[PDB]
RNA sequence: UAAGGUGAUAUGAACCGUUAUAACCGGCGAUUUCCGAAUGGGGAAACCCAGUGUGUUUCGACACACUAUCAUUAACUGAAUCCAUAGGUUAAUGAGGCGAACCGGGGGAACUGAAACAUCUAAGUACCCCGAGGAAAAGAAAUCAACCGAGAUUCCCCCAGUAGCGGCGAGCGAACGGGGAGCAGCCCAGAGCCUGAAUCAGUGUGUGUGUUAGUGGAAGCGUCUGGAAAGGCGCGCGAUACAGGGUGACAGCCCCGUACACAAAAAUGCACAUGCUGUGAGCUCGAUGAGUAGGGCGGGACACGUGGUAUCCUGUCUGAAUAUGGGGGGACCAUCCUCCAAGGCUAAAUACUCCUGACUGACCGAUAGUGAACCAGUACCGUGAGGGAAAGGCGAAAAGAAC
């Protein structure tokens, strides 16, 4: 079963600066999120065709790694493993740490 | 082909082997000659394929057997 | 000077297109060989 | 009774044309595409049961497919079917 | 549109594309030509049924 | 000793394998430290080489 | 089975949504244009052009079903010729073409080795053609043996570089017998008694055994160094799982993977039980293997160059007996032993790897390893069959061109 995709927040494990609740944005087919309010880049683009315009950035939020941000475990402010299907009744996320949802 | 039917016979490797005792070929050749009959379990007359003293088989095994393994030999007369 | 090579290609679909070698016998395993190759010009001459 | 509608695979998009979409689209004359299989045997009476119309003149054409495109290894537009017909009248759905 | 009907006998089921689909089946051809319909929809739903019919005609000389 | 279920395993803790006395191997004896031989097995391995 | 998706490069309108067939994927079906086996018939490959059968005139031939060929079997039609046959036709059954190797047959080399060359050898090998099963092929004693016994075949280790052949040279090399892997046996040359019993086959179904589409699978943090930790410090937590890929420096605790546990409406390899449908066991009395065997002439193959040449095969000659009979025991004679030819089926140990699944490297790392890790059997060379290149790894991230 396949891990984060766009509902859930998540708490940052790569070089990237922590201490936030990342939110996704977006999730990606290159194996990427989207996080808002984490890490910011640049990017001035390429300029248009006519004639004369004023000086300005995009300064748009960054792409990281699906597989090092670890989803938020809303009871003490950190990360944790989850697991899948619990193993009594409906199928649902096992949530390993404390075994409650959101 | 070089083919007789009636005996089965087949055209045979074989070397000369003779005087200054060269190891070249030499080969060696059965006859088919072919034969018109009269044969009774027709109406008609018959050609076969035979061959010299191959027509000395048909008296022993009979003229209707050789008819017989001919057409199972698929044979057209 | 001339380097034996006309220009005509009736004397070349005749002898090496796909209907001048897929009904000879060794034509249709010149074909077998370009297969075999992976060869893309498998027998041209059009 | 004779044919079944099935011939009806008559007539594709207009298309740009000088000798058209300058002033005669709408009065005498459009270019339109036409099907890889399609009647030009009964091509006046299908267009009169398909479009309920009358076609004085139309004669199809290919010209030439381009070969330059996305090279890599160039890209083809193939020979494909363009008729100068005669509609006199604009059809839009 | 059904694939299998059981001993239905599909013979009326020809009806369907000579008579029923007749006069809107590919209407868009020559009378559209700039892919904005507004009914991506509608353009699926006028696709894969009329298929489901012809499934069902392979039995169609049955009596 | 080789038991039932207890035949296989620890493996991953490195340096470790699980083994019984039939074709003791010397490689055993000493590519390690100190071996957990029991004071019944000298005498099951003193029978295997008599 | 999941919330992002209508393939991708490529976005987006519109719409399906985020449960009820959004999207994707597996079993087993429906299909699959035109050229190609190619298969109505024909051509300058994808084009053109016909026939029989069914239905019909809204009215210059549609639109569905079928038509290539060999043999076998079945049914139409049909001369000289009366019957008959030859000729003319349709249809089902098996084949057809493309493979990778294993596998049965047909034709069949020469460089070479003999420091040359003719016999010998290269070799029934290559090559070209054909056939055919999942294996082929082999087999149920006229076999071997040695006066004692074995009791169908196949392969492996031996027997043995021995017995032996040979310009006696170069080469070539048994057979008996032994250790092992492995081992149900059976039908015809006809027709009775009495039955459908032995032993199978096809498909269905049940059951066992294997492989499946698919789902689950244990633990960690802060601080420090730095661009950033998987490393240091503080020490904790887990382990059938600290193989492998890694990831921003060295990860068991982040991700994928691994050791492990489950699961299949249903398919399919193997083996039994059993219904249906073909098959049909025993005993008795007949029938009992013939242009064959024995033996000449000339050769081939057998380790064996015809020799003391049996054996196996036969172009050619001669041609039986058929149980006071007949083969073999490496010429021949005798005795004795040992079998009963001239008819088929057939276990498993064995061969190979297109293919499925699991998996590994004291192997190579872009002048290597395949010619090819990449729009490479492409560019390119040639009339052509055929020959055939150059080309790999930014960074954590385009943050990559505002003004």
């Amino acid at each position: 079963a396949a891990k984060i995709r766009r509902d859930d927040e998540v708490i940052v494990l790569t070089g990237k600066d922590k201490g936030k609740r990342g939110k996704v944005k977006n999730v990606l087919s290159s194996g990427k999120v989207i996080v808002e309010g984490i890490n910011l880049v640049k990017k001035h683009q390429k300029p248009v065709p006519a004639l004369n315009q004023p000086g300005g950035i995009v300064e748009k939020e960054a792409a990281i790694q699906v597989s090092n941000v670890a989803i938020f475990n809303a009871a003490t402010g950190k990360a944790d493993r989850v697991g899948f299907r619990f193993e009594d009744g409906k199928k649902v996320r096992f949530f390993k740490s404390n075994s409650e949802t959101i | 082909s070089r083919v007789c039917q009636v005996t089965g016979k087949r055209p045979v490797t074989g070397n000369n082997r003779s005087h200054a005792l060269n190891a070249t070929k030499r080969r060696f050749l059965p006859n088919l000659h072919s034969h018109r009959f009269w044969v009774e379990s027709e109406k008609r007359f018959v050609t076969l394929r035979v061959s010299a003293k191959g027509m000395r088989v048909i008296d022993k095994k009979g003229i209707d057997t050789v008819l017989a393994e001919l057409r199972a030999r698929g044979e057209k007369y | 000077m001339k380097r034996t090579f006309q220009p005509s290609v009736l004397k070349r679909n005749r002898s090496h297109g796909f209907r001048a070698r897929m009904a000879t016998k060794n034509g249709r395993q010149v074909l077998a060989r370009r297969r075999a190759k992976g060869r893309a010009r498998l027998t041209v001459s059009k | 009774m004779i044919r079944e509608e099935r011939l009806l695979k008559v007539l594709r998009a207009p298309h740009v044309s000088e000798k058209a979409s300058t002033a005669m689209e709408k009065s005498n004359t459009i270019v339109l595409k036409v099907a890889k299989d399609a009647t030009k045997a009964e091509i006046k009476a299908a267009v009169q049961k398909l479009f309920e119309v009358e076609v004085e003149v139309v004669n199809t054409l290919v010209v030439k497919g381009k070969v330059k495109r996305h090279g890599q290894r160039i890209g083809r537009r193939s020979d494909w079917k363009k008729a100068y017909v005669t509609l006199k009248e604009g059809q839009n759905l | 549109m059904k694939a299998k009907e059981l001993r239905e006998k599909s013979v009326e089921e020809l009806n369907t594309e000579l008579l029923n689909l007749l006069r809107e089946q590919f209407n868009l051809r020559m009378q559209a030509a700039s892919g904005q319909l507004q009914q991506s929809h509608l353009l699926k739903q006028v696709r894969r049924d009329v298929a489901r019919v012809k499934t069902l005609l392979n039995e169609k000389a049955g009596a | 000793e080789l038991d039932e279920n207890l035949f296989l395993a620890a493996r991953n803790l490195h340096k470790v394998d699980v083994r019984d006395a039939t074709g003791i191997d010397p490689v055993s004896l000493i590519a390690f430290d100190k071996v957990v031989m029991t004071a019944d097995a000298v005498k099951q391995v003193e029978e295997m080489l008599a």
